[PDB]
């Protein structure tokens, strides 16, 4: 049973990988995030279905066909 | 038949209607400005209800001030973008006449 | 013993355009060692190779000056928006890899090299440098004559120029035929050119500063009336000048001039490939995220899956020559 | 078999039908959906002047 | 605009003549002739529908002199109809 | 060698299209 | 109806100044009903040729703003006299928005065609 809605994270992580850049922080601060606003009595699996939206992480920049689809 | 020919025209119709509600969207993403002050105005409406409790005063005349200062106060996150055209294409390598 | 790249390419001319004959691959792999063995029977057989092999032709006009005309003027036809060029980078496109006429010029580069270092072992150093250096003079006269539809070609077979049959001034629009750079400048992006378009604008204007009429331009109706409006608009901006060309300063169109240098790095990364333009890209990227990197970050993503698609295929091959390659003859045939 | 004649070519006819209709809807749903095109040829000042029979009779 | 000429390496005398022919090729001339006085409305009509008839016959003759001068230079023949069902196949 | 020179002979004969297209048309050659 | 407005500061003009016009021009928007959509600085850009701006002096250069609005057509002469009466803008411009070649969506790749 999918889960109605699904929240993309599209970042370039691939082109900076050395240099942490902005892309980075974005994800710490999401991965820091999303587990204290949504309570469960980049993300662990657990995490992952606890969620209500089904959460998916894509590189623009590694992946040139969703990179032009999106 | 004109029945079915009209179940037709009012999809052609709909379809013309949904490019354009398209290009609305792209017209409010470019907007920002209107998206800042949006969400100020609702910031600044969150706050009038917090003082609702917190001072029990008139919310709608703490609003109406509230948003007058946003209005005098507008304008002051414009963007900077202090650059010398002619200069930054002598950098590029496309201007090369530098009197 | 140094190859030819290592010798003559070093040069200016000769080394300012340099094809890849062969692929190349790190060391370790089967494609490595058999390229190894290859190279040294190749040697072992140009010493042990006869004098019938290094015959020669006397050099003639490939081409008559007419002819020459001809073919340019067809070549055009085929692509009328380029300009006509030995893309021999894409070569493979028009000639099929196992019928390349190259494999025979990169063999013969190998047993130049081959003949230099075995006579520097010989006669000595010296006199490998003076023949080096007079075989760089040769290959510096002979560069510019390779190409049939070239003018080092002409010139250095001592060709007149062609002197073409007059054709009318005032010819019917259905024969009018602009240049590349003006076809380009006209068609603008699909899209009706405005007064922000002030990169283009100089192209139908005159150095008199009078607006160019139809007959010259090539354009349009419809495109000439609206370069009229673009013009009188801007010059009333005053950002196009009124009794001139516009200045090289001038010519950044009327947008956020981050968002042109963006859009000029990426077509140096994609042109020639700047690395630095690619690492201004790349922290432009993380302090300047307003602006729009799709075109770049597209490229990238596009490479970075031939990598993942190229080593792939080097795995299927080091563990047996697969189907793929066979495929992209049989396959596309039958599609 | 006058009757199976006439139920045959019904069958027909309705198939004929269906396709000229599906043909012609979908040609003019083409022409709706396509943006109206700008007419960028030469004018008719040529064409404003008629030459007709002259004098009387005309 | 003003015509702006560098007399470098060239006679004084041939750098007039090209201002000379900017001048012509743009109508500057004309253009002083005919502000220098005033044109009524129906003459300047009766002058444009004259020059708007005119040159492009001056413009097919000279393209016409054109090709006799070259035609003369060259020594070229006058051409006969290209008979069809020619098989155009070399001698060889 | 005759045998050497029919395995060159099948090699050549066994090769790709010449042209990598698919395209409808032999060109012939106007150089020289 | 949707309009976008491109203006011609001088040197001498600050960013109190430009504020000060902003808000003007979107007071005036408010009063005919519409609504500021979006406010982009293009950069110091220089003149094709010395503007002569009489009783302000001579200039070589200008930093070009571009604000894009909706509003009721009325607007547009109030908001063109304010701007002509202004000092410090050198040249302005006032144009209804188009659905392809504007600023808003035909932001780039202008002039670089791959």
């Amino acid at each position: 049973e999918s889960k109605p809605v699904t929240v993309v994270y599209a970042h370039a992580s691939s082109m900076e990988t050395t240099r942490p850049a902005s892309s980075a922080s974005l994800s710490r601060f999401l991965s820091n995030l999303l587990p204290r606003l949504f309570l469960f009595p980049f993300l662990s699996p657990s995490q992952r279905q606890s969620l209500p939206f089904n959460f998916v992480t894509v590189d623009v920049a590694a992946e040139p066909r969703l990179g032009a689809f999106l | 038949e004109k029945k079915v020919t009209q179940s037709l025209q009012t999809a052609r119709v709909s379809r013309r209607k949904v490019a354009h509600v398209l290009w609305l969207k792209k017209l409010q993403d470019s907007s920002d400005f209107l998206q800042e002050q949006e969400e100020a105005a609702r910031g600044v409406a969150a706050l009038a209800r917090a003082r609702a409790k917190e001072t029990g005063e008139e919310e709608e005349e703490l609003l109406a001030t509230e948003m007058a200062k946003l209005k005098e106060n507008a304008f002051v996150n414009l963007p900077s973008r202090n650059v010398s055209v002619p200069d930054l294409l002598a950098q590029l390598g496309l201007n090369d006449e530098k009197v | 013993s140094p190859s030819f790249e290592q010798q003559f390419l070093n040069d200016k001319l000769l080394g300012q355009n340099t094809l890849q004959f062969t692929k190349v691959s790190e060391k370790g792999t089967a494609d490595a060692l058999f390229a190894e063995c290859l190279e040294s029977i190749r040697h072992r057989r140009f010493k042990l190779d006869p004098d019938v092999d290094n015959r020669s032709s006397e050099a003639v006009e490939k081409l008559t000056q007419e002819e020459r005309a001809i073919a340019e003027k067809i070549f055009q036809r085929v692509d009328p928006e380029r300009k006509i060029a030995p893309r021999l980078e894409s070569r493979g496109c028009y000639i099929d890899p196992l019928w390349d006429p190259f494999k025979r010029v990169e063999e013969l580069q190998q047993q130049v090299a081959q003949d230099l270092t075995e006579y520097a072992k010989l006669v000595g150093a010296a006199e490998a440098r003076r023949q080096r250096l007079l075989v760089r003079a040769s290959l510096r006269r002979q560069y510019r004559m390779h190409d049939p539809l070239s003018e080092g070609h002409r010139r250095f077979f001592g060709a007149q120029r062609a002197d073409p049959f007059p054709t009318p001034h005032r010819v019917h629009e259905r024969f009018w035929d602009p240049s590349p750079d003006v076809r380009v400048a006209l068609k603008n992006n699909n899209v009706p050119i405005s007064w922000r378009d002030l990169h283009i604008l100089h192209h139908f204007v005159g150095e008199n500063g009078l607006i160019l009429p139809r007959r010259t331009t090539h354009a349009s109706r419809y495109q000439q009336r609206c370069i009229f409006k673009a013009i009188c608009m801007a010059r009333r901006m005053a950002l196009f000048p009124y009794d001139w060309k516009p200045t090289q300063g001038e010519l950044m169109p009327v947008m956020d001039p981050l968002q042109y240098l963006v859009d000029e790095l990426t077509s140096r990364y994609k042109a020639t490939g700047d690395l630095r333009a690619d690492a201004m890209l790349c922290v432009m990227l993380s302090k300047y995220p307003k602006l729009n990197y799709f075109r770049y970050l597209q490229y990238k993503a596009q490479t970075q899956k031939s990598e993942v698609e190229a080593m792939q295929q080097q795995e299927e091959e080091d563990r047996g020559d697969f189907s793929r390659l066979l495929r992209k003859y049989k396959r596309a045939t039958t599609d | 078999l006058c009757e199976l004649e006439q139920k045959k070519r019904t069958e027909r006819a309705i198939q004929h039908s269906q396709d000229l209709w599906k043909k012609r809807t979908a040609a003019k749903d083409a022409h709706s959906e396509k943006t109206p095109e700008l007419y960028d040829g030469p004018f008719w000042l040529k064409f404003w002047r008629r030459k007709k029979r002259p004098g009387a009779r005309g | 605009m003003s015509c702006h000429r560098h007399v470098f390496r060239a006679a004084p005398a041939a750098v007039f003549a090209s201002v000379q022919r900017w001048g012509r090729r743009n109508n500057v001339h004309k253009l002083t002739l005919l502000v220098q006085t005033y044109e009524k409305p129906c003459v300047k009509r009766t002058r444009i529908a004259e020059e708007k008839a005119y040159y492009p016959r001056w413009f097919y003759l000279r393209y016409a002199t054109e090709v006799i001068r070259y035609s003369l230079k060259h020594h070229l023949r006058l051409g006969q109809a290209l008979d069809p069902n020619d098989d155009q196949r070399l001698d060889a | 060698x005759x045998x050497x020179x029919x395995x060159x002979x099948x090699x050549x004969x066994x090769x790709x299209x010449x042209x990598x297209x698919x395209x409808x048309x032999x060109x012939x050659x106007w150089x020289x | 109806v949707f309009y976008e407005t491109f203006v011609l500061f001088s040197k001498r003009v600050q960013r109190a100044d430009i504020r000060q016009l902003l808000k003007q021009q979107e007071a005036l928007i408010t009063k005919h009903h519409g609504s500021m959509l979006a406010v982009r600085d293009l950069g110091w850009r220089k003149t094709a040729f010395r503007v002569i701006k009489p009783r302000q002096g001579i200039f070589w250069f200008g930093r070009l703003f571009y604000f894009s609005f909706g509003a009721n057509p009325a607007a547009i002469t109030e908001m063109s006299q304010s701007l002509q009466s202004t000092n410090g803008v050198l040249r302005h411009a006032t144009v209804r928005m188009k659905k392809r070649h504007n600023l808003m969506t035909y932001n780039h790749h202008i002039h670089a065609r791959d």
